């Protein structure tokens, strides 16, 4: 099972040319693209080595950089344009798609606040066409702003099948608390790291997990609550690891309760303290879950690459991430009172307002019916 | 016939020999057939001692029964062969040279092919039983051209890889010959010459006269429309009575219909009789990787 | 050293206690339409043909011994076609001292009770896609994948790893080989033990409802979903009941429950 | 027997060239033509030595090479000028050949994107139609007012030629930009005289099945219209790996579907008992379709790599997807046809092309028979 990812606007580039940096380094591939001698599952990225990446003026800076051997502003432009070219960029992944054994994910790499946001939310909508088995998980990046934002909400709440959020707001603060900067190419360095180190458990195969499917279908139990954070710590046992991640100071965000955790450790502690952390997080209750139906926490171990000391990542499910919504649908309001058909906007309103409501309905212990 | 070279060139130049019959054959006269092969080829490149054994023998119809070559071998190599390892190389040879003139021949046929739709694509009322002559070739040069590869790398290239490794580290010339005695007994054994894999021999054998009746029955359909077209040639060139001839035009389309019954008949007898063959062989274990060679794609077994 | 031990046991744990992850999810993904046939239906050229095919074409590749990989198909269930399945391993003659046919099918008998959870667990995850595109089957979907992927963790981190963990220590220290013989049936005997292996009958037919469950969401009925809730919720029931009164088996509660649920 | 190559026009004279010079290197041949100090079979390709080679501006360019010791742009201007010097070039032609002990067939190295080559290889095709009628005659055809010699090209090759060999520069410069980095002639070449110099690769070093032209041929053309083969070359280490790499469309000379006949050489120092292994797997996990109607199957062959000179191999292939191409042209024939003695010639090339489309179309059809 092969995962094909794809890069739209500025920010899909520069996070993904530097995700496939971080991943290049961690195995033993020389940046031309040739592997170097110096055990790894590397087929779900590379193609026997060649990364299957479909990207779409920072194109050139990437054809500059050392790693060439390796390959306006309104949302309607993006929209638009997109349809302009259906057959051209569907030519290339259609060719990339069959030449694939058994294609799995379609990773999309966007920020939703110019182009990348129009033309994502034409692609989110034309591979379920298609594609209709195919998981589709986007590492959307948070900041006529408003308009553009809150409109591939719209489709990144039906089309989406995972979305793991990332606001630059949230980390310009440990840009600037532990990094202590004040620029994009320092904080899409703590991006590389989140990416990297989320698809650790694919690409080192162990006990669970060697699937993509294996990591989605155990956070998200229904179809709309589809929203994940995370949660990144080395910025020594399990326990001290444990207790930082579930601290609001390290989470990438600016009643409540969680749904799901998962816990990857990245380290080589010994699998014997395992379960007494996990005992040891119910007793304190540094964490509280849904009261409707049973949620647990999950820890999940794996090996550091002896080509490149405990590191750390949470995977959450947690309600507070309609708080971001909120933000976005009450500047939109405002900009609707300030100024062929204008029905697009109110109809992405609405369903908005319905994905907002089942959150704030997830911490009811009466969230059935 | 591990050389390729030499047995190519040695099987052209004895095909106008052997069809006469063996009453007309004396040994005298072949070694110098035989020698100009060993020249021409690339086998001339070679130690001298070696080539001075090489020679042929006649076993006692036609010249494609009774060739064979010999490599008489005396002295103190003669402890290692000892007048059984030469009786089993031509208990072997005999199904290595049917199984290399039965593939001559269809290279042989579709050869012809290639230089006969040349002449004859002019007649659309003839390519419709043309048709069934190619389809029945490429359905029988499948079977033959697929049973030589497992004779290449299932039963030689296979069993003598575990000979040569059983002789570099082998020594005191009793694991020498026990080596090369066993080398004997899986090749007859991979083979189907075996003593109790007789009924899968027999029926491989009617296979093999099956591409024979073919080209018996190509070349009786190939040269009728030769004549035929021969004489529609000469009979406007001069010219250029009417009908006298449309009734001689008119009975030669009547006559199709009779050769496509042949070559309908003639093709549903041949795939009763390889459906057949693959039956037999789940019968020991080696035989099992031919069940696939034939079976790819399942062109067979619906 | 010489036909070495501790480099030998790996190889038959990446495989029997499928620690191998690559392995499996390539092997069950070619090689699920040939079996769910039944038994004495399937020709054992054809599973072999894809089983050398799983190896290579995974991470395995780099496994010296993983040409001693042998399909095995039972004829007994864990008291067909898919619950009759298994690998076998043939060994040489001076290390059938200590991995041998006795202490093998040991090996075998916690193989499949591995099988059978990762197969459930791999098609109840497959129905998650097919119904995204009624609507109260979502949440009794979770009664069953949260107590599957809270088996599995606590099958594989807790209990077969911290015995194998000790194993590897526990083999530097030998002295002689009818100790090192001790030290292995004295881990085959914990494994068997921690787990449920060692009757609780009611985790098979507990499975039974899980597996029968994909079945109805794959024949695409509201009356049958709450059906299998109220089913499936009393066979669980019991089993915290029993696992519950002892004298590890008592963690496993704090496994399966972490919200207090299930406080009745 | 003995293979007589020719080569036409600039690309084929080219190409041909440097295919020589791949070929000496691969023995122990200096460039003037003298044998190096330093089992391989040689007499095929040259006469004790001298390439059995006939040239047909850029001979110039030979002549200054180090190599001189081994010796308009319209279809109708072409074939006119080789009507006018037919016996010039007969008798170089026949003296070679009745030179020879045993002649075998007419490799044919030429492009028929356009110009003078390919109106004269047009007419040699013919001719050697019309005179020897029993030798096999092989074309390594280079794919590119273009479109109509490509299809009097077409016309003309699909009833003489009894074999032909596609290579397209489109898929060539393609792969040149992907894996090469090229932004030339020079530069696709060598891979074209690589292929090349790959495909003939069992006639020289004599292996168990493979030693005569026959061998190859009748394995993969079932019928005599179905004679259009594409080429793969995947090394640019199992035998499993190269034939699970060659199957891939990403090295395919190629810009429903299925198989007609797949033959594969291997030339490294693999051990030769996994070859079955890999078969059987690979009719497991069925990576490839083949016809319906007939029993298709997969041959397999390997050789020695040139001594004098790791493991590669090369994938010979009937795919029923190569008509897509000749629709192409066919479709700009048409948008040609109707944009601007008798001009029928093109439209009688254009039936039989159409005719050759519609039998590939029909040909993956479960009743292709009649
Ligand atoms: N985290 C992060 N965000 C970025 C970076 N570069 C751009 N962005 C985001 O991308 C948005 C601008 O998108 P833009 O480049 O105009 O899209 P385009 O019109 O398709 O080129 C800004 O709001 C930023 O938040 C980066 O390096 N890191
Ligand atoms: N692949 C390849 N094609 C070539 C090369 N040189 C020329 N060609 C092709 O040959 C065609 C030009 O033929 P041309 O020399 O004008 O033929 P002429 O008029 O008979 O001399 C062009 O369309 C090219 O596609 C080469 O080195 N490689």
């Amino acid at each position: 099972r092969e995962i094909i990812t794809l890069q739209l606007g500025q920010c899909g580039n520069q996070i993904g040319f530097e995700f496939w940096k971080q991943l290049c380094a961690e195995h033993g591939i020389s940046p031309e693209a040739i592997v170097e001698e110096f055990t790894d599952r590397k087929d779900v990225f590379f193609y026997q080595y060649i990364p299957r990446a479909v990207l779409l003026r920072v194109i050139h800076s990437i054809l500059n950089s050392p790693y060439a051997k390796l390959y306006g502003n309104n949302w309607a432009s993006g929209f638009s344009q997109g349809e302009k070219i259906h057959e051209d960029i569907f030519d290339i992944i259609d060719r990339e798609a069959d030449g694939s054994d058994s294609l799995e994910g379609f990773v999309l790499c966007h920020s939703i606040a110019g182009t990348g946001s129009g033309l994502g939310s034409y692609l989110l909508e034309r591979l379920n066409d298609r594609y209709p088995k195919k998981l589709v998980q986007t590492y959307s990046v948070f900041p006529v702003q408003p308009y553009n934002s809150l409109l591939t909400l719209k489709r990144l709440t039906q089309n989406a099948d995972c979305l793991v959020v990332l606001d630059n707001t949230a980390l310009n603060r440990i840009a600037t608390d532990r990094l202590h900067i004040q620029s994009f190419s320092q904080i899409n360095q703590l991006v590389s790291t989140i990416m990297s180190a989320s698809t650790t458990t694919l690409r080192y195969p162990g006990y669970m997990n060697n699937d993509l499917i294996g990591l989605i279908a155990s956070l998200i139990p229904t179809p709309r609550l589809h929203f994940l954070m995370t949660g990144y710590t080395p910025l020594t046992t399990v326990l001290d690891v444990m207790r930082r991640l579930l601290q609001p100071k390290n989470v990438m965000v600016s009643n409540h309760c969680y749904i799901a955790i998962l816990n990857i450790i990245q380290g080589e502690v010994d699998p014997t303290q395992v379960h007494k952390s996990l005992q040891r997080i119910r007793e304190r209750k540094l964490a509280n879950f849904i009261p409707w139906g049973p949620a647990s926490i999950q820890v999940a171990l794996s090996r550091k690459s002896p080509y490149l000391r405990v590191s750390g990542l949470m995977m959450a499910n947690h309600t507070s991430i309609s708080s971001l919504f909120e933000r976005t649908c009450r500047q939109y309001d405002k900009l609707r009172k300030r100024e062929d058909n204008f029905d697009e906007m109110d109809t992405s309103r609405e369903i908005v307002q319905q994905l907002i409501d089942e959150y704030h309905a997830a911490t009811r212990p009466d969230y059935i019916s | 016939l591990g050389q390729g070279d030499f047995i190519r060139h040695l099987m052209d130049l004895l095909k106008p020999e052997l069809v006469r019959p063996a009453t007309t054959l004396y040994q005298h006269n072949l070694t110098g057939i035989l020698e100009t092969a060993v020249r021409a080829t690339n086998a001339q490149f070679d130690s001298p001692e070696i080539l001075r054994r090489l020679d042929v023998r006649l076993l006692e119809d036609t010249g494609w029964d009774v060739f064979s070559l010999d490599y008489h071998v005396d002295g103190p190599i003669a402890t290692v062969f000892t007048r059984e390892c030469m009786s089993h190389y031509l208990r072997v040879f005999n199904f290595l040279w049917r199984a290399k003139r039965m593939e001559y021949i269809l290279t042989d046929i579709r050869k012809g092919h290639m230089c006969n739709a040349k002449l004859l694509r002019n007649m659309p009322e003839f390519s419709g039983v043309l048709h069934q002559c190619h389809i029945l070739a490429s359905e029988m040069v499948h079977f033959i051209h697929q049973m030589q590869y497992y004779i290449t790398f299932e039963v030689l290239e296979c069993s003598w890889d575990e000979l040569w490794n059983k002789v570099q580290q082998a020594q005191d010339l009793d694991h020498i010959i026990a080596a090369h005695e066993v080398f004997l007994d899986t090749i007859i054994s991979r083979c189907l010459l075996d003593s109790d894999s007789r009924a899968l021999l027999n029926q491989l054998r009617a296979v093999f006269d099956q591409i024979i009746e073919l080209q018996n029955a190509q070349d009786a359909i190939y040269r009728a429309a030769l004549e035929e077209l021969q004489r529609r040639l000469q009979f406007e060139e001069k010219k250029k009575e009417e009908e006298e001839e449309n009734k001689r035009i008119g009975e030669f389309k009547e006559s199709i219909p009779k050769m496509c019954s042949q070559l309908r008949i003639l093709t549903h007898f041949y795939q009763g009789i390889v459906q057949q063959f693959l039956v037999l062989l789940t019968t020991d274990e080696s035989l099992r990787f031919l069940s696939f060679r034939l079976d790819f794609n399942e062109h067979y077994k619906a | 050293e010489e036909k070495e031990l501790v480099a030998h046991l790996r190889s038959i744990k990446r495989y029997f206690l499928m620690d191998q992850g690559d392995f499996f999810v390539h092997f069950m993904d070619l090689a699920e339409e040939e079996l769910r046939k039944p038994v004495e239906d399937i020709t054992p050229p054809r599973l072999e043909a894809l089983l050398e095919l799983a190896l290579r074409m995974s991470t395995a590749n780099t496994d010296p011994f993983k040409d001693d990989l042998k399909i095995d198909l039972m004829p007994h269930d864990l008291i067909s076609g898919l619950e009759a399945f298994s690998f076998d391993y043939i060994v040489k003659w001076p290390l059938s001292l200590i991995i041998n046919r006795k202490a093998l099918t040991r090996y075998q008998m916690l193989f499949r009770h591995m099988f059978y959870c990762k197969h459930v667990e791999r098609q109840l995850c497959s129905v998650w896609i097919s119904n995204k595109t009624f609507a109260g089957a979502f949440t009794l979907r979770q009664r069953m994948l949260n107590f599957v992927q809270n088996i599995q963790y606590y099958m594989m981190f807790e209990v077969m790893e911290p015995t194998w963990h000790i194993l590897e220590k526990n083999l530097k220290s030998a002295s002689n080989i009818d100790d090192v013989l001790g030290h292995h049936t004295g881990f085959l005997d914990t494994c068997l033990k921690d787990c449920m292996l060692t009757l609780l009958k009611v985790f098979s037919k507990l499975m039974s409802v899980c597996v029968m469950f994909t079945n109805c969401m794959q024949k695409f009925f509201e009356a049958t979903i709450n059906k299998f809730d109220k089913n499936f919720s009393a066979h669980l029931l019991d089993l915290l009941a029993r696992l519950s009164i002892y004298s590890g088996m008592a963690s496993v509660i704090s496994r399966l429950d972490f919200n207090g649920f299930y406080t009745e």
